[PDB]
C-alpha cells in the first residue's frame, strides 16, 4: 500500500553505532554486577532462604 | 515454632486442598469431545460454544471454537488428550466439497493428533436426495471419475430409495475413506455415519463408537492387539 | 542329603524373590507417572511377595527341620506362613478383576476405580487374609492328639487345609480368573476380526499365548500341594507310604510363585520398561 | 510497478546501511574472558495440586509469591517458602494461556481462548476474590498480557495487532497493527518506556508507548518465534524460535550479535529467560529438559533435566535467588 512505503522511510534514517561499542558496554554491565548474582556464584547456605 | 498465623495458613491450605480433591473427583470422570466443521455445515444443530449431556449415566462434553480463522495450527496443540474429534461435512454443495477434503488432510496428518480418532458426520442427506432426484445435478462435471464408479456389494442400502441416490451417497464416502486408508494405521481410524437434520440418534452413535475407541486403547495398552 | 538340597533351594528362592520384588516397590515409589490406581494393586502384590521371601521361607525350614519346643510356639509360625502365602492369591485375584473391569466395561472404568476404593479393597484383602490364617488359634488344632515335635501335620490338621483353605480360599479364585481370561480373549478375538476386515491367525495365537501363561503358572504352582493333601486325607492306603521328597517338591513349586509374579505382571508392562530405561540411562 | 521498485530500493538501502556499521564479530572479542564453568542446580521444592497441563507462571516483585494457570480452568497462588496455597480462583473459561502479577501486589490478570482479558482484585474487603473488569475488544485469542502500573495493561492477540488498555475507562487507547501474522510474545523494558513483540512471521518489532509507531524491526529467523525477553540493561533482547536456535539482538546496532544452537538439538524453544547479571541465559525446550547458556561465549553450562513432559514456562526472581519451571505433568519445580 501507499502507507507501507511511507513506513519504511523512518526505519532508515535512525543513526547506527558500531557493534564494538555495544559489545564493550555489554561486557562492562556484565562484569560490574557479577558479585550480586546468586545463581552464577552460589551464596553460603546460611543466607539461602531455600533449604 | 508455629504461631497462630501459621495455624490459620495451614487451615486455609487444608480447605483449599479438600475443595481441589472434590473438583478432581468431579473432573476425572467426564469425557471430552471437540467439534469441527465449516460454515453451512450445520454443526450447531446436531444435538453453542460448550455443551454438557449425559447418556446411560455417562457424562459427555462438547467443545466448539469458531472465533478464529482458517488457520488453526497454533491452538490445536492444547487438544492432545481429547477422546475423539467430531468432523461435520456437508454434501449438498458439490463445488465447496474438494476444499473440505483438504481440511480433512491436515487434521489426519497433524503431528499433535497422531493418536486421536475421528468421527465423520455427512450432514444434509435430504438436500442431496432431492438434488440428485431432480435433473439439475451435474456430479460428473465437478468430479470426472464418477462415471466409472459402481455401488459396492458390501453396501447396505435402506429399502425404499432410488439406486441413483445410494450410488451418489456412497461415492462421497469413498474419497473420505481413501484419505484415512492411505495414511495412519493402528493408532486412529474413521467411523462414517449418515446424519440428517432431523435425526435424534446421534448421542447413541457417539456412545457406541467412543466405547470402541476406549476399549481398543485399553486392549492395546496390555499389548495383546 | 535331600534335606540339604531342600534348604539350599529354599534359601536361593528367598534371595531371588527379595531381590526381584524390592525393585518394583522402589520404582513405584520413586516415579510420579506410575502413581496410578492400577499400580497400587501391583505394589501390594510386590509387597506381599517380598514379605513372603523374607519371612515365610526361613520359618518354613524352621518348621520342617524337626526340633522340639512348646506346642503354641509352632502353630504361630505355621499360621504366619499361611497368612503370608494367602495374601498373594488375594492380590492376584484383585489384579485380575481390575484388569477385567477396564476391558469389558470401558466407559465406566474411571468412575469405578479411584484411590480411595483401591486402598479400601487392599485393606480388606489383607484383613481377610489375617482372619483366615489365624483361624486355628480359635480352636481348630490338634493339641488333644499331639515337649511337642514340630511337624506341619502335627500342629494343624488335614481337615482344615482341604475343607477350608482349599474349598474356600484357592479354588474359587482360580475359577474366577479362568472365566475372566476367557472373556477377555473372546473380546480381543472379536476386535481383531473387526480389525482385519501379519494375518489374523498370527495375531490370535499371540493373544492366546499371552493369556494362557497367567493361568498356567498359577495352576502349576498351587495345585500339587493341595492334591497331595487331599490324597493324604481321603485315601490312607496310598497316603501313608509315599516318597518323602514328593511333598518337598510341592512346597518348592508353591513357593516358586514369588519370583515369577513380577516377571509376568510388572516387567511386561510398557510404563515400567520406560521408567526402567530412563532410570538406567540417567544413572 | 513504481511502488515495488521504490520498496526494493528502500530495502537495499536498509541492507547496505546495516552492513556498513558492522565493526567486529563477537567471537574475536570474547576469546579472553574467563569461562563460567559447570553449573549444577538441584530441585528444592515441588508444588503439586494442579489437574491438567500448566501453561503460565509469573513471579512477584518481592520474590515471595507466584501464580499458576492450568487447563482445568483455575488460578493458584502459592507461597514458595512453605509450599502453601494462599488463594485458588475458579475461572469462567477452561482455556487460559496468560498470567500477570501487578507490581504493587493487589491485582492478577488472566486470558485465553475466550477473546477476553479478565482482571481479578486480591486485597478485597469481603474476603472473596471478585472479578473487577473484563476487556473484550480483540478478535483473536490472547497470547500474553503484562502490567505496566496499577491502571494500565498491554495485550497481544492472534488478530495480528497489539493493544494498550486503561482499566478504569474500559476502552483501549492505542493499537499497533504493523504485523502480518500471529503475535505470541512480548516483554517490557525495565524503565517502562519501550516494548518488543515477536510474531508468527519470523520477525520481531520494537514499539514506542506514547508514540504508537513501530520504530525498529529485526528479522533473520526461518520459522515461528515463540518467546522473547529483555536484557537487564534495556539495550538488548534474545529470541527463541522453532528452528531450535536462540538469537541475540542489540537495539543500537540493528543487527544480530550472537546465535546459540547445536547439531544435537532438534526440538523447539518454548520459553526464554535471563539472569540478574545478564551472564546466564535459560531456555526451555520441547524434549522434556531445559538448558543454560553463556550469553557472552555461546557455550553450554548445564542441563536441568527433571521433568517427564514439556517444560512450558520459565521465570527468574528479581533478586535471582530461585528459578521456577512449570510443565505439562501438573508440577512446578523450584531450583536454586
Ligand atoms: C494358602 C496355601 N498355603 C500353603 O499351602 C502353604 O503352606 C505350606 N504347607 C501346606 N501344607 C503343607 C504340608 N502338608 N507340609 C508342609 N507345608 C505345607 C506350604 O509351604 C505352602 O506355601
Amino acid at each position: 500500500a501507499r502507507k507501507l512505503v511511507e513506513q519504511l522511510k523512518m526505519e532508515a534514517n535512525i543513526d547506527r553505532i558500531k557493534v564494538s561499542k555495544a559489545a564493550a558496554d555489554l561486557m562492562a554491565y556484565c562484569e560490574a554486577h557479577a558479585k550480586e548474582d546468586p545463581l552464577l556464584t552460589p551464596v553460603p547456605a546460611s543466607e539461602n532462604p531455600f533449604r | 515454632t508455629v504461631s497462630a498465623e501459621d495455624k490459620a495458613a495451614a487451615e486455609r491450605s487444608k480447605m483449599i486442598e479438600k475443595q481441589l480433591q472434590k473438583d478432581k473427583q468431579v473432573y476425572r470422570a467426564t469425557h471430552r469431545l471437540l467439534l469441527l466443521g465449516a460454515d453451512n455445515s450445520g454443526k450447531s444443530t446436531i444435538v453453542i460454544f460448550e455443551t454438557k449431556f449425559q447418556v446411560d449415566k455417562v457424562n459427555f462434553h462438547m467443545f466448539d471454537v469458531g472465533g478464529q480463522r482458517d488457520e488453526r495450527r497454533k491452538w490445536i496443540q492444547c487438544f492432545n488428550d481429547v477422546t475423539a474429534i467430531i468432523f461435520v461435512v456437508d454434501s449438498s454443495d458439490y463445488n465447496r466439497l474438494q476444499e473440505a477434503l483438504n481440511d480433512f488432510k491436515s487434521i489426519w496428518n497433524n503431528r499433535w493428533l497422531r493418536t486421536i480418532s475421528v468421527i465423520l458426520f455427512l450432514n444434509k442427506q435430504d438436500l442431496l436426495a432431492e438434488k440428485v432426484l431432480a435433473g439439475k445435478s451435474k456430479i460428473e462435471d465437478y468430479f470426472p471419475e464418477f462415471a466409472r464408479y459402481t455401488t459396492p456389494e458390501d453396501a447396505t442400502p435402506e429399502p425404499g430409495e432410488d439406486p441413483r441416490v445410494t450410488r451418489a451417497k456412497y461415492f462421497i464416502r469413498d474419497e473420505f475413506l481413501r484419505i484415512s486408508t492411505a495414511s495412519g494405521d493402528g493408532r486412529h481410524y474413521c467411523y462414517p455415519h449418515f446424519t440428517c437434520a432431523v435425526d435424534t440418534e446421534n448421542a447413541r452413535r457417539i456412545f457406541n463408537d467412543c466405547r470402541d475407541i476406549i476399549q481398543r486403547m485399553h486392549l492395546r495398552q496390555y499389548e495383546l492387539l | 542329603t535331600q534335606d540339604a538340597l531342600y534348604v539350599a533351594l529354599e534359601l536361593v528362592i528367598a534371595a531371588l524373590s527379595v531381590a526381584g520384588n524390592v525393585l518394583v516397590c522402589a520404582a513405584v515409589g520413586t516415579a510420579n507417572t506410575l502413581q496410578t490406581p492400577t499400580n497400587y494393586f501391583l505394589v501390594s502384590l510386590a509387597a506381599a511377595d517380598v514379605a513372603v521371601g523374607l519371612f515365610a521361607i526361613p520359618f518354613a525350614i524352621t518348621i520342617s527341620l524337626g526340633f522340639c519346643t512348646d506346642f503354641y510356639g509352632c502353630l504361630f509360625l505355621a499360621c504366619f506362613v499361611l497368612v503370608l502365602t494367602q495374601s498373594s492369591i488375594f492380590s492376584l485375584l484383585a489384579v485380575a478383576v481390575d484388569r477385567y473391569l477396564a476391558i469389558c466395561v470401558p466407559l465406566r472404568y474411571k468412575s469405578l476405580v479411584t484411590g480411595t476404593r483401591a486402598r479400601g479393597v487392599i485393606a480388606v484383602l489383607w484383613v481377610l487374609a489375617f482372619g483366615i490364617g489365624l483361624t486355628p488359634f480359635l480352636g481348630w488344632n490338634s493339641k488333644d492328639s499331639a515337649l511337642v515335635k514340630c511337624l506341619f501335620e502335627n500342629v494343624v490338621p488335614m481337615s482344615y487345609m482341604v475343607y477350608f483353605n482349599f474349598f474356600g480360599c484357592v479354588l474359587p479364585p482360580l475359577l474366577i480368573m479362568l472365566v475372566i481370561y476367557i472373556k477377555i480373549f473372546l473380546v480381543a478375538c472379536r476386535q481383531l476380526q473387526r480389525t482385519e476386515l501379519r494375518t489374523t491367525l498370527q495375531r490370535e495365537i499371540h493373544a492366546a499365548k499371552s493369556l494362557a501363561m497367567i493361568v498356567g503358572i498359577f495352576a502349576l504352582c498351587w495345585l500339587p500341594v493341595h492334591a497331595v493333601n487331599c490324597v493324604t486325607l481321603f485315601q490312607p492306603a496310598q497316603g501313608k507310604n509315599k516318597p518323602k521328597w514328593a511333598m518337598n517338591m510341592a512346597i518348592l513349586l508353591s513357593h516358586a510363585n514369588s519370583v515369577v509374579n513380577p516377571i509376568v505382571y510388572a516387567y511386561r508392562n510398557r510404563d515400567f520398561r520406560y521408567t526402567f530405561h530412563k532410570i538406567i540411562s540417567r544413572y | 510497478d513504481q511502488l515495488r521498485q521504490e520498496a526494493e530500493q528502500l530495502k537495499n538501502q536498509i541492507r547496505d546501511a546495516r552492513k556498513a556499521c558492522a565493526d567486529a564479530t563477537l567471537s574475536q572479542i570474547t576469546n579472553n574472558i574467563d569461562p563460567v564453568g559447570r553449573i549444577q542446580m538441584r530441585t528444592r521444592r515441588t508444588l503439586r495440586g494442579h489437574l491438567a497441563k500448566i501453561y503460565a507462571m509469573h513471579w512477584g516483585t518481592d520474590s515471595r509469591l507466584l501464580v499458576s494457570a492450568s487447563q482445568d480452568g483455575k488460578l493458584i497462588i502459592w507461597d514458595s517458602y512453605t509450599t502453601n496455597k494462599v488463594h485458588a480462583i475458579p475461572l469462567r473459561s477452561s482455556w487460559v494461556m496468560t498470567c500477570a502479577y501487578a507490581p504493587s501486589g493487589n491485582y492478577v490478570a488472566c486470558g485465553g481462548l475466550d477473546n477476553i482479558c479478565s482482571i481479578y482484585n486480591l486485597k478485597t474487603r469481603e474476603g472473596n476474590v471478585r472479578v473487577s473488569r473484563e476487556l473484550a475488544g480483540h478478535t483473536g485469542y490472547l497470547s500474553c498480557c503484562r502490567f505496566l502500573d496499577d491502571n494500565q495493561i498491554v495485550t497481544s492477540s492472534g488478530d495480528t495487532t497489539c493493544a494498550l488498555w486503561d482499566i478504569e475507562t474500559g476502552q483501549q487507547t492505542t493499537t499497533f497493527t504493523g504485523h502480518t501474522g500471529d503475535v505470541m510474545s512480548l516483554s517490557l523494558a525495565p524503565d517502562t518506556r519501550l516494548f518488543v513483540s515477536g510474531a508468527c512471521d519470523a520477525s520481531a518489532k520494537l514499539w514506542d508507548v506514547r508514540e504508537g509507531m513501530c520504530r525498529q524491526t529485526f528479522t533473520g529467523h526461518e520459522s515461528d518465534i515463540n518467546a522473547i525477553c529483555f536484557f537487564p540493561n534495556g539495550n538488548a533482547f534474545a529470541t527463541g524460535s522453532d528452528d531450535a536456535t536462540c538469537r541475540l539482538f542489540d537495539l543500537r546496532a540493528d543487527q544480530e550479535l550472537m546465535t546459540y544452537s547445536h547439531d544435537n538439538i532438534i526440538c523447539g524453544i518454548t520459553s526464554v529467560s535471563f539472569s540478574k547479571s545478564g551472564r546466564l541465559l535459560l531456555a526451555g525446550y520441547d524434549d522434556f529438559n531445559c538448558n543454560v547458556w553463556d550469553a557472552l561465549k555461546a557455550d553450554r553450562a548445564g542441563v536441568l533435566a527433571g521433568h517427564d513432559n514439556r517444560v512450558s514456562c520459565l521465570g527468574v526472581t528479581d533478586d535471582g535467588m530461585a528459578v521456577a519451571t512449570g510443565s505439562w505433568d501438573s508440577f512446578l519445580k523450584i531450583w536454586n
